């Protein structure tokens, strides 16, 4: 069967360089155009580069022109992508493809190689209360929570009242911000009649920075 | 240098038929071959249609492709829907040294009742404002299918910077959650009358508002 075996990639800082490789079996290289297509996390497919059977013709989109170089070694049945002057927006899974040029489609896809471009380093979170108020209450149930802002790397764990409060707790998956730092939130729904009688503390643990925060969440 | 536009998401029950459209902005859809790719969650894409309506070997005839020039669109139709068909689908066309993809359509094969999102919007905390920062927090939960889009407004004007939104993620009850954050300065927060987080799910919206004057 056709195989497209990818390697390379990894983590670099902005301005850095990486080389991707795609070794092929099951067809003769010099008979096919080959391409790279990438996909940023949660986003769509984006074509990166294409090269003809022989290397006589190369195409790039403007998004990578002057920074990325596609090449191939037909005697080794191997395709390369040299990525220079990398930036955070280049973070993506990169797929090697075999093309059928005369039919304008990609007929086989590699399993992908992850490339991460980031200057972020270990940083503990800034934890803020999300206080219950009349504006966060619906028909007798109040929502309260805590915001865990601007930490790196994952993960963070959140408990409430040292694990004694579990019913109604919802800790949301983190967002990766364009700053390169993560944020997440944890919310719990409780009876509004409990706001004057119960204490609510969110327990945040960010082991990568050796930080714990116990944040009291007081009603407004 | 055209665009291909697809719906954000579609859904149907097992055994039914669903269609995903792909509309070309400029030029004629029939001028260039359209192909379609299936991408299951956490997986690499595979081809399901090429040359407008041809199936690769190993792709069943439940998948079909068509072209409608009157609407300048291509369509992927999947009959006899099975759970394995749940995936994102992408259309593709080439022209003049450029390879264009549609934005992708999430296909859900319905395995439970649909549910509209619950939306809770929190204003910046006093602590964050006193630290010279401000974040609005829009928490979106309990929706199915797992596809939403999120837009923010400052007073009545769409916000185009400072927004961070997650992909939907499956909850332990098999519905979906997402969150969106709006970054403001404290002066920005205080100088507007209201902010809104607008969540679109299946073509209908749930919008929550918060006000600095509380």
């Amino acid at each position: 069967e056709v195989q497209l075996v990818q390697s390379g990639g990894g983590l670099v800082q902005p301005g850095g360089s990486l080389r991707l490789s795609c070794a092929a079996s099951g067809f003769t290289f010099n008979n096919y155009w080959m391409s790279w297509v990438r996909q940023a996390p949660g986003k769509g497919l984006e074509w990166v580069s294409s090269i003809s059977n022989i290397g006589g013709t190369i195409y790039y989109p403007d998004s990578v022109k002057g920074r990325f170089t596609i090449s191939r070694d037909n005697s080794k049945n191997t395709l390369y992508l040299q990525m220079n002057s990398l930036r955070a927006e280049d973070t993506a899974v990169y797929y090697c493809t075999r093309d059928l040029r005369m039919s304008d489609y990609f007929d086989y896809w590699g399993q992908g190689t992850m490339v991460t471009v980031s200057s972020a380093s270990t940083k503990g979170p800034s934890v803020f209360p999300l206080a219950p108020s009349s504006k966060s209450t619906s028909g007798g149930t109040a929502a309260l929570g805590c915001l865990v802002k601007d930490y790196f790397p994952e993960p963070v764990t959140v408990s409430w009242n040292s694990g004694a409060l579990t019913s109604g707790v919802h800790t949301f998956p983190a967002v990766l911000q364009s700053s390169g730092l993560y944020s997440l939130s944890s919310v719990v729904t409780v009876p509004s009649s409990s706001l004057g009688t119960q204490t609510y503390i969110c327990n945040v643990n960010h082991k990568p920075s050796n930080t714990k925060v116990d944040k009291k969440v007081e009603p407004k | 240098n055209f665009m291909l536009t697809q719906p954000h998401s579609v859904s149907e029950s097992p055994g039914k038929t669903v269609t995903i459209s792909c509309t070309r902005s400029t030029g004629n859809i029939g001028s260039n071959y359209v192909s379609w790719y299936q991408q299951r969650p956490g997986s690499s894409p595979t081809t399901v249609i090429y040359r407008d309506d041809q199936r690769p070997s190993g792709v069943p005839d439940r998948f079909s492709g068509s072209i409608d020039r009157s609407s300048n669109s291509a369509s992927l139709t999947i009959s006899g829907l099975k759970t394995e068909d749940e995936a994102d689908y992408y259309c593709h066309s080439y022209s003049t040294g450029m390879y264009i993809f549609g934005g992708g359509t999430k296909l859900t094969v319905l395995g439970q009742p649909k549910a509209a999102p619950s939306v809770t919007l929190f204003p910046p905390s006093s602590e964050e404002l006193q630290a010279n920062k401000a974040t609005l927090v829009c928490l979106i939960s309990d929706f199915y299918p797992g596809a939403v889009t999120v837009a923010w407004k400052a007073d009545s004007s769409p916000v185009k910077a400072g927004v961070e939104t997650t992909t939907p993620s499956k909850q332990s009850n098999n519905k979906y959650a997402a969150s969106s954050y709006l970054s403001l300065t404290p002066e920005q927060w205080k100088s507007h009358r209201s902010y809104s987080c607008q969540v679109t799910h299946e073509g209908s919206t749930v919008e929550k508002t918060v006000a600095p004057t509380e």
